[PDB]
C-alpha cells in the first residue's frame, strides 16, 4: 500500500512486486498389518449367530 | 489524483498532548574516542616555520 503523502506532492500508485517461492513435497509410507484368516471372515460374511 | 483537505485546532486552551522519550533503541555513534582535527577544519594556518 501507500501513503498518501501531500506535503511532498510526489505521488505514486502501489508497488506491487513479484517474487515466487518453492514448494516442498514430502512423502511418508507406514504399513498395515492385516492378518490372513481374518480378511478371510471379513470376505465371507456370516448369517449364523 | 485525488485531493484530500481537512482543517485542525486544538480545542484545548493549554496543551493537550506530550511526547515522553520511552525507549532507547540503538545508539548510533560508537561512543568511541575520536578528537576532531584541527588540522582538517583550520588548514589554512601554521607556525613562523
Amino acid at each position: 500500500p501507500t501513503i498518501a503523502h501531500g506535503d511532498g506532492r510526489r505521488p505514486s500508485k502501489q508497488r506491487t512486486f513479484i517474487v515466487v517461492k518453492n514448494c516442498h513435497k514430502h512423502h511418508i509410507s507406514t504399513e498395515m498389518e492385516l492378518s490372513m484368516l481374518d480378511l478371510e471372515i471379513l470376505h465371507s460374511i456370516p448369517e449364523t449367530p | 489524483e485525488v485531493h484530500h483537505e481537512m482543517a485542525s485546532i486544538d480545542t484545548g486552551l493549554s496543551y493537550s498532548s506530550t511526547m515522553t522519550p520511552a525507549r532507547v533503541a540503538a545508539i548510533t555513534t560508537d561512543m568511541g574516542i575520536h578528537t576532531q582535527d584541527f588540522f582538517s577544519v583550520f588548514p589554512a594556518e601554521a607556525f613562523g616555520n
